[PDB]
């Protein structure tokens, strides 16, 4: 089964996740995100570090990008 | 072709490294490497196609990824080959690694943003245009998103595993690849990416000179693993559904497989094994 989608504003972003296997946006820009096996979750701005959620993984990028526009895939 | 622990270089070797990497970041080669990477760690998935990355194919695929890129230098400076990092040893931000004469420091606190060293985006020479994250100057947090760098202890941990891989042979797998690539156990290799942080914690890590170091010292443990553990080898040994076998070809080359690159001595030696 497929997480549930969200939409919060997170550190002043925009960040959305739906089922789709799962997108996430920022600001409307896509993000790659991907689930391990484990069940974890990264992005590709985190993508060696594993988090438990497509949301924990859209906050952990826009942690990374420090208030810069993420650019599409 | 041997391959050096970085502390080891001569202050001339460090020279000529720095400006072998730097005429392959003007002409464009270098790019085209971070964007190769970036397309593997995207399409590598636990329950797909699988070959870069999270499956046995990790350090075959790195040895000859690392390969194109030392010959890569070569083709501008014959004398250069690609030095290891020794993270277990080397630990700290004071290593002469991080030294403005050779890879520069950590970055400034507000924006990640290295400041120091051949490759500070102030020196115009050393461009971020592969990228995720818009913003196009080198970024590290050394130490930021994880505490510490693997220690000897835990490396060794590590190599005293038998198995080469296991089903099923993905990020989820039990033996020695898993471990050293990072998803299981004590983690390795992953927490290095994350230990440097900036973009070589990212998908287009390779914008990083760190990150040939980190795989070259990652390649080396695959060739001690070997040494301690010679009764033991590569798997699968064929028929696997969406893994690399040991005797099938690898993207994106085609023309090689985990065959031809078990044993890295047809292609260099490391200063000590
Ligand atoms: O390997 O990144
Ligand atoms: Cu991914
Ligand atoms: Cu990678």
């Amino acid at each position: 089964a497929a997480p549930e989608s969200f939409d919060e504003v997170y550190k002043g972003r925009r960040i959305q996740g739906r089922p789709a296997g799962y997108e996430v946006f920022v600001d409307g820009v896509q993000l790659h995100v991907m689930r391990n096996a484990d069940g974890s979750w990264i992005s590709v701005v985190s993508h060696y570090d594993p988090v438990p959620t497509p949301r924990a993984a859209a906050r952990a990028a826009v942690d990374e990008l420090q208030g810069a526009p993420l650019l599409p895939f | 072709t041997v391959r050096k622990n970085q502390a080891t270089l001569t202050a001339d070797e460090k020279r000529r490294f720095v400006a072998a990497v730097l005429e392959l970041k003007r002409s464009g080669r270098y790019d085209e490497f971070v964007r190769t990477h970036n397309e593997f760690i995207m399409s590598d998935t636990d329950s797909g196609e699988r070959t870069g990355h999270r499956s046995p194919s990790f350090l075959p695929w790195h040895r000859r990824f690392l390969l194109d890129f030392e010959q890569a230098l070569q083709s501008v400076d014959s004398s250069v080959t690609l030095p290891y990092w020794d993270w277990s040893a080397d630990r700290t931000v004071r290593a002469s690694l991080w030294a403005p004469d050779f890879l520069g420091g950590t970055g400034r606190s507000t924006d990640g943003r290295v400041m120091d060293g051949p490759f500070a985006a102030s020196t115009g020479n050393w461009p971020i245009n592969v990228r995720v994250d818009s913003r196009t100057y080198l970024r590290r947090s050394l130490g930021g998103s994880v505490a510490e760098l693997p220690t000897r202890a835990e490396v060794e941990s590590v190599l005293a595993i038998s198995a080469y891989d296991l089903p099923p042979y993905n990020s989820a797998s039990e033996g020695f690849r898993n471990h050293l690539e990072g998803w299981r156990g004590v983690n390795l290799h992953n927490r290095v990416h994350v230990w440097v942080g900036g973009q070589m914690a990212t998908g287009v890590s390779p914008n990083d000179p760190v990150f040939w170091l980190h795989h070259a010292y990652v390649d080396k443990l695959w060739a001690e693993w070997q040494r301690r553990h010679p009764d033991s080898a590569y798997v699968p040994t064929g028929g696997t559904p969406d893994v690399v076998d040991l005797n099938e070809t690898m993207k994106p080359w085609n023309t090689v497989r985990p065959a031809d690159l078990l044993d890295h001595t047809a292609y260099y030696t490391f200063d000590a094994l």
